């Protein structure tokens, strides 16, 4: 009897596949989406979300500090401002070309071409060319991206909630004492 | 125009406010694209 | 510790360690003790020589120290502590930073480390660029290393006498009350 | 591992495992290892804390500036308890950052104190063998290698001394905190505390 | 490993590879070739920039005019930092176009460095072998063939010197720019630069 290594009180499901066909298989699937959707589709979505979240959190943090001379907008209003300007239309156009090609690849992979879940073959610099390092780098990619999703969510939500630029921390957290030991009052 | 790097700076420092109180929930919900009437009316394509 | 050099006729051929700090010292601890002794001795030798030259009346550096900001070698004065107070903070930071870079190079670049089975006090770049102590035999080189240790121990006591005269006034004789 | 083989049984409690409650009997072996690791952590933390609190109460402070415009005397003048609040936020942020690094590194070593490691024996060079991280090989414990000049029996005796000093240190630091909070709870603590 | 067979190892880090974070250990060999090529390109660009920035800081300039209205002294007057901004647009475009030609011709060599060729050994004649394109055969590096007089061991020692000087200039030029940006960040730079 195989128990999920992330939830040892649940039996592995079945649709998750052999234990370890996918880097990161810690058997984390309490809600059993693998029964409804195919694992290859789900993993392609996973890596797409990972990569997009990575780029998004880095771009948010970067735009909090630096912007190009033309774009004089803050990170929150940049979306509206550059839709009005027209740049986001260009991003949508080019990412849509790339995404049409990507969707063709997902169709082929699901119909049985042989392509892996998120293997676009993008490897110019030669990272992970050695097969020994490839699985470890896939696992590192997944770990970093799954962290980056929460990173970007916290970035945006705390940014709007606080109104502060980089740290996304309230004024009392930034200025006052977050490691105090003398008895506090009613407000921070 | 301003070619970034040739006839202008490259990356330009952003304008920032030095900390501040929490904006009220109704301050940004009433301007959000999905939970504001005017925000919804402005969250449409253009051509 | 008995086979670590630094002993001489001044102790009587025996190790001077009354408090017994050598008993609780391993090979690595003893190497650390010798490395710290060598570094402190060298620093104190340089410090005493500089302070004596500056305060005694020797011909100090000509020219300006900072053309802009108008600080001059003559203007800094001959009191050592006042001179180190009046030298620019940029100059102080620069001296400290270069010393730090040299310390980190001494720690890392000398790969057989003095703690991990190496020679204590073997800062590789900062020694004999002109090759003077190149043809000396091991016997005279050991004699000169013992000379380094002895002279620098005296120099440490000298510089502490100087700062004691500056802080606790009229403390050490043969040091005028000011400094 | 098991309480019979573990150290710490002193003379103060009659050459016997001092477990008035049935905690050791009720719990399993790896729970005992966790308790021993936590006991040593508490004793060491409290030893450092007690010495630092006594220094702060005595008002002995380094000659210089804790921060530009903030002197060690300035933060220490009000007392030991208030000095931590008087410290600027960035300094104790750095302290808690390095403590986070130390704790995570010590926990990341694979022969874990719960899973076949000596409980209380913190791995020296905790930042070694970690990819994407380089630190100088300065041992966490005994960087000067003081314990190298000790025998196994002497080291066991000094481990017993460690435990029996750490327990006193926990008692003392809680005494200091309780005396400051509720005055009169702990006598021998004058207004300086 | 390809990282074990290069000239960049220097006694300044002992007789051992300087990879504190294991970046070279976490990548395949092709990325190591790319790393060496980019390292040497960065180093060389950095030393060009460092000596140029020192020359600009000294207010040294050619006798003549960089355009028909600007003087070399005039465009150098403000300082090295604003000198590039004050350069005329067409000159900047021409520098960028010739650098484009160089880094396209050097890239378009089929032995390459990522795919089975010496990293950092830019092909001495980038624009030769290009069909329907003509260049005067001024070989890019050693146009007057200094290194021909050297033996193999001599040029190996000088390749080590190249790596050392390129890394030092990598530090130095950024020191110049950072000192200009943050005053006092690099105290060795006066207000002139
Ligand atoms: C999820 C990804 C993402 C998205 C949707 C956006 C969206 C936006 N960015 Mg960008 N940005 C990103 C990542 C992203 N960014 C990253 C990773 C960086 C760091 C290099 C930046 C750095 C950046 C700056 C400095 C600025 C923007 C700005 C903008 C706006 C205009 C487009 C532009 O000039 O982009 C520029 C994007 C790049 C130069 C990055 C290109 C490289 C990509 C990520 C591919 C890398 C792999 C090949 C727009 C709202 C502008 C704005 O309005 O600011 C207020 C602006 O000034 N971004
Ligand atoms: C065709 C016009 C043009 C030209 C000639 C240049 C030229 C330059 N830019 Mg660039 N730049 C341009 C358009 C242009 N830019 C545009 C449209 C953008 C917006 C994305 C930028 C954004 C930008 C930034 C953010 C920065 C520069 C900088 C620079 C300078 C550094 C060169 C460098 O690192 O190249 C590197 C180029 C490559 C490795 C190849 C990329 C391009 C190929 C075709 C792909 C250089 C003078 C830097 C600067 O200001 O330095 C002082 C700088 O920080 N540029
Ligand atoms: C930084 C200071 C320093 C250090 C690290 C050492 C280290 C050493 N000295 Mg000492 N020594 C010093 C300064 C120092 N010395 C000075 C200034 C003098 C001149 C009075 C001497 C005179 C001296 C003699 C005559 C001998 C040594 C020797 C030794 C070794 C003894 C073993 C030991 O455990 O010592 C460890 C010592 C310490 C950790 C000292 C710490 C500071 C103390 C506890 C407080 C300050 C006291 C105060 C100024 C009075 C060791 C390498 C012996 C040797 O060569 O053995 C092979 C030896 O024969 N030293
Ligand atoms: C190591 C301790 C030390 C310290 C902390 C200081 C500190 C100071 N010295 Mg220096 N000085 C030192 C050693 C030291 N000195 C030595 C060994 C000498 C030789 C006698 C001097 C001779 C000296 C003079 C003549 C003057 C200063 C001055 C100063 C002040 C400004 C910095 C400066 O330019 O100094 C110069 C510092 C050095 C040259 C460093 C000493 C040499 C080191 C150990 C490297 C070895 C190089 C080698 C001998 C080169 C040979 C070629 C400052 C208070 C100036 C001042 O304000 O006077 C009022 C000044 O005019 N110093
Ligand atoms: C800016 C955002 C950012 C970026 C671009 C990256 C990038 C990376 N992370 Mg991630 N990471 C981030 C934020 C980020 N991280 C944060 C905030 C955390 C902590 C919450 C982590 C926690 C983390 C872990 C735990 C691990 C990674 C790893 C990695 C690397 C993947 C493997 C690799 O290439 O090894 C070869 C590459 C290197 C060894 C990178 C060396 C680069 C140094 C650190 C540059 C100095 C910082 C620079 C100024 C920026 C990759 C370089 C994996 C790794 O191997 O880390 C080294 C890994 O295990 N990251
Ligand atoms: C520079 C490099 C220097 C190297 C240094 C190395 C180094 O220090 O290593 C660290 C080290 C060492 C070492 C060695 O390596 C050495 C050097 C040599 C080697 O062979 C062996 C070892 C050992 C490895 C030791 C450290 C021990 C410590 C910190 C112990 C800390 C201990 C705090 C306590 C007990 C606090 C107690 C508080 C109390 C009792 C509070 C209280 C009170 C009072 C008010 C007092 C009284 C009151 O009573 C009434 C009211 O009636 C009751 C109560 C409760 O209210
Ligand atoms: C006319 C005919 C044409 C002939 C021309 C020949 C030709 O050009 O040959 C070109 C050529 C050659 C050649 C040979 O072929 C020849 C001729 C004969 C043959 O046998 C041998 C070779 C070699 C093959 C090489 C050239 C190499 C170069 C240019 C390297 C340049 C390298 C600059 C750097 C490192 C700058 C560093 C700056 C730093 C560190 C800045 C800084 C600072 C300070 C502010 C200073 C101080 C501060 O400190 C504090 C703050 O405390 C620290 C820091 C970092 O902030
Ligand atoms: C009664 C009373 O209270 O008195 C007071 C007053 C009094 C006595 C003044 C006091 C004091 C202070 C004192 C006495 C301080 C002493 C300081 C001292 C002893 C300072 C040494 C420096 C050595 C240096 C810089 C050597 C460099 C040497 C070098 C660079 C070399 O060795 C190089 C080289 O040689 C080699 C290795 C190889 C050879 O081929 C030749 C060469 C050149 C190539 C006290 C303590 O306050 C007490
Ligand atoms: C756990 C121990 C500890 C370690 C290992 C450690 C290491 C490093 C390193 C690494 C090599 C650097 C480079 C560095 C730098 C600075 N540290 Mg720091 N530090 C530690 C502790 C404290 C405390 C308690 C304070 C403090 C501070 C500063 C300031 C002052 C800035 C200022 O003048 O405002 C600067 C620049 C003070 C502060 O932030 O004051 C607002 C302050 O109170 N640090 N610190
Ligand atoms: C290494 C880089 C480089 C190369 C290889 C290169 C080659 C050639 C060739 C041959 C192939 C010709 C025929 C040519 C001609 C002119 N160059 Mg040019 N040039 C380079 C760099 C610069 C810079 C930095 C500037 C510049 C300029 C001019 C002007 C002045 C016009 C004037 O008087 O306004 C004229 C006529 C200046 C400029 O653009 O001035 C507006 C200016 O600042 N060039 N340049
Ligand atoms: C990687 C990946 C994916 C992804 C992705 C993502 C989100 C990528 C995002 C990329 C991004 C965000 C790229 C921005 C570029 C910006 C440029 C070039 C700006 C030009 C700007 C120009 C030409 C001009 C600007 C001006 O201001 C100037 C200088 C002068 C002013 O007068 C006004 C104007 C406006 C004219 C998929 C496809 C979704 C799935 C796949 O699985 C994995």
């Amino acid at each position: 009897v195989v128990y999920s290594e992330a939830l040892p009180f649940l039996v592995r499901r079945e649709s998750l596949g052999p234990v370890g066909a996918l880097v990161g298989d810690v058997g984390f699937d309490p809600l059993g989406f693998t029964e409804i959707l195919p694992l290859a589709w789900l993993r392609e979505a996973e890596i797409k979300h990972c990569r997009t979240a990575m780029l998004a959190t880095f771009g948010f943090a970067f735009t909090d500090f630096w912007h190009f001379p033309g774009f004089d907008y803050t990170t929150l209003e940049a979306h509206d401002a550059v839709i009005a300007q027209g740049g986001m239309s260009q991003l949508l156009l080019w990412i849509g070309l790339l995404e049409v090609f990507s969707a063709i690849s997902i169709d082929q992979m699901l119909r049985g071409s042989g392509r892996e879940p998120g293997d676009y073959g993008f490897d110019p610099l030669g990272f992970a060319s050695d097969p020994a390092k490839k699985a470890d780098l896939q696992m590192k990619e997944l770990a970093n991206g799954r962290l980056a999703m929460f990173a970007f969510g916290g970035f945006v939500t705390q940014s709007v909630l606080t109104g502060n630029t980089f740290p996304y921390l309230f004024d009392y957290q930034t200025a006052g004492d977050i490691v105090a030991i003398a008895a506090q009052g009613a407000s921070p | 125009m301003t070619i970034p790097g040739l006839n202008a700076p490259g990356l330009v420092p952003a304008t920032k406010k030095p900390a501040g109180a929490k904006p009220s929930f109704e301050s940004y919900r009433d301007t959000s694209h999905f939970w504001s009437s005017q925000g919804i009316m402005d969250s449409v394509p253009k051509v | 510790v008995s086979d670590m050099e630094g002993t001489g006729p001044e102790t009587g051929g025996k190790v001077f360690d009354p408090m017994g700090l050598s008993k609780i010292a391993s090979a690595e601890t003893l190497a650390w003790y010798r490395a710290a002794e060598l570094k402190h001795s060298r620093v104190a030798m340089a410090a005493v020589t500089g302070w004596a030259w500056v305060s005694s009346g020797g011909p100090l550096f000509p020219g300006y120290l900072s053309v802009e900001q108008g600080v001059t070698f003559e203007s800094l004065g001959r009191d050592g502590y006042a001179a180190w107070a009046a030298v620019p903070e940029a100059g102080k930071f620069q001296i400290l930073g270069v010393i730090g870079i040299l310390e980190i190079l001494s720690e890392s670049a000398v790969k057989p480390h003095y703690m991990a089975g190496g020679t204590p006090g073997k800062v590789p770049l900062l020694w004999d660029p002109l090759g003077f102590t190149a043809k000396l035999s091991p016997e005279t080189l050991a004699r000169k290393r013992l000379a380094e240790l002895k002279n620098g121990r005296l120099a440490m006591i000298g510089v502490m006498s100087l700062v004691s005269a500056h802080f606790i006034p009229n403390s050490v004789p043969l040091l005028p009350g000011s400094v | 591992a098991l309480v019979d083989s573990m150290e710490g049984v002193g003379e103060e409690t009659g050459g016997q495992i001092w477990d008035p409650l049935g905690i050791s009997e009720a719990v399993s072996d790896e729970a005992v290892m966790w308790f021993r690791a936590s006991e040593l952590k508490h004793g060491r933390v409290a030893m450092l804390a007690s010495v630092g609190y006594l220094v702060g109460a005595a008002k002995i402070s380094f000659p210089g500036e804790l921060a530009k415009g903030v002197t060690f005397a300035s933060v220490a003048a009000n007392g030991p308890y208030q000095a931590w609040d008087a410290v600027p936020q960035a300094g104790k942020l750095q302290i808690l950052s390095i403590i986070l690094a130390l704790e995570w590194a010590t926990e990341a070593k694979k022969p874990h104190y719960m899973r076949g490691g000596v409980p209380g024996k913190i791995e020296q060079l905790p930042f070694d063998g970690i990819q994407g991280l380089w630190a100088p090989k300065i041992k966490f414990w005994d960087p000067l290698n003081f314990t190298g000049a000790l025998s196994a029996e002497q080291k066991a005796r000094k481990r017993k001394a460690e435990l029996k000093n750490g327990r006193l240190a926990m008692i003392g630091i809680i005494s200091f905190i309780t005396g400051h909070n509720l005055p009169g709870s702990v006598p021998a603590l004058d207004s300086s505390f």
